[PDB]
């Protein structure tokens, strides 16, 4: 029963020892993916922020005849999409200048 | 038999951690790598931006 | 695989130009006919914008002067 141990043993640690090599192996794979994915994502994000750098000038130029007005448009459209969904509850007053027209003329 | 299976048990972990700390460590270099380009990304949408603002 | 993340961002890029171009022409031919009659144009948005909001949102309609409700979120 002795040599069958430290046989055993021995045959364990060789298995073993190929083991931890793989880990280390597949690790290093983890890192330099990782790093390509993220060098990808840098190129993106300056490519990404022309575009909306540039975008920038043409709502500032544009809009820049009367802001208040583009502020009525734009501020209306947000709401519809605001509360496009029915899991809201507004709680409104008959004295509310939107029913002024529900009073006897 | 419980001594040679303790052996084996001790034995077989300690390979085990060396392997898991080495993913420890890789680990910690991506993120320090893709933290620093990140910020590079980042930091060039905003300059790129604050002219225009 | 360069070439491939260079075209990949440049779409988005090329998305938000011609997606603002078009909101710039809708909001160009529109400023012209707001000048022309604000009070008209600013009721009839504004109503219609309301009808819109309104017909899917819940509604009390109970009167003011009393200060205490019931959420009941879940």
């Amino acid at each position: 029963n002795r040599m069958r141990a430290e046989r055993e043993a021995v045959a364990r640690r060789h298995r073993s020892q190929g083991q931890e090599e793989a880990e280390k192996l597949r690790a290093t794979a983890d890192y330099e993916v990782t790093r390509t994915l993220a060098e990808a994502e840098r190129q993106g994000r300056i490519m990404r922020g022309e575009g909306d750098a540039e975008a920038a000038k043409l709502f500032a130029d544009a809009f820049s005849k009367d802001p208040d007005f583009y502020a009525f448009i734009r501020s209306l459209r947000a709401y519809e999409n605001s509360f496009s969904g029915n899991q809201d509850v507004m709680v409104m007053s008959p004295d509310s200048d939107f029913f002024r027209y529900m009073k006897t003329p | 038999q419980y001594i040679r299976e303790a052996e084996a048990y001790t034995n077989e972990v300690q390979p085990r951690a060396n392997g898991q700390a080495q993913r420890i460590l890789e680990e910690a270099r991506a993120y320090k790598a893709q933290t620093i380009l990140e910020a590079q990304g980042e930091v060039a949408r905003f300059a790129k931006l604050l002219p225009e603002y | 695989q360069a070439q491939r993340i260079l075209e990949e961002a440049r779409a988005y890029k090329a998305q938000t130009i011609l997606e603002a171009q078009g909101e710039v022409a809708r909001f160009a031919k529109l400023l012209p006919e707001y000048k022309a009659a604000p009070e008209i144009t600013r009721e009839r948005l504004y109503i219609e914008t309301m009808e819109k909001v309104l017909g899917n949102t819940r509604k009390v309609l109970v009167n003011d002067k009393g200060g205490n409700l019931m959420v009941l979120p879940l």
